[PDB]
Order: C-alpha cells, then structure tokens, then sequence
C-alpha cells in the first residue's frame, strides 16, 4: 500500500502541474487571437471615420 | 504428615531457578515477542498515514 500511494501521488502531481500550464496557454491563446480581432477592427473603423 | 530438613533443601533448588529463569529465560523471550508486536504494530501505522 506504501508503494501504490507513492506512485498514484506522483502521477496525479505529474497530471495536475502539467494541466495548469496547458489551460493557462489555451488562455493564452485565445488572448492572442481576441487582441488580433481588437487591433484590427480599431484599425478599420478609421476607414469609416474618414469616409464620414 | 512429618516435617523434614527438606524444606531447607528445597530452598535452595527454588531459589537457583527463580534467578536462572529471571535471568536468562525470560528476558530473551519477552523481548522476541515485543520486537514482532512492535514491528506489525508500527507497520501498520505506517501504512494509514501513507494512505491518508
């Protein structure tokens, strides 16, 4: 029992460490691609500005 | 029935085997037997608090 505890503690660890990182990055990500859609439509609707 | 000198004579053969005894047997095997009960005893110990 000592040995199965130690090993269902380092895989469980092994899981938890790693997942943070990767929904932190899925964050990340998404950040990156809403900054995109925000830089660009700030940018065209200058285009409106000055056509008005 | 009639008293004897052997009641002096087996003073001495009971005195001898209480000091040989208190000696030599029983300690040994007290100390046998306490060193299996300790050992499942904190085996165990060690086997809940792992687990929790």
């Amino acid at each position: 029992d000592l040995d199965l505890a130690k090993a269902s503690a380092t895989d469980q660890l092994k899981k938890a460490k790693a997942e943070a990182q990767v929904i932190i990055e899925q964050a990340n990500k998404r950040r990156s691609q809403i900054l995109d859609e925000a830089k660009a439509e700030a940018e065209q609707e200058r285009t409106k500005i000055v056509a008005q | 029935m009639n008293l004897n000198a052997t009641i002096l004579g087996q003073a001495i053969a009971f005195v001898l085997f209480v000091l040989f005894c208190m000696k030599y047997v029983w300690p040994p095997l007290m100390a046998a037997i306490e060193k299996r009960q300790k050992e499942i005893a904190d085996g165990l110990a060690s086997a809940e608090r792992a687990h929790k």
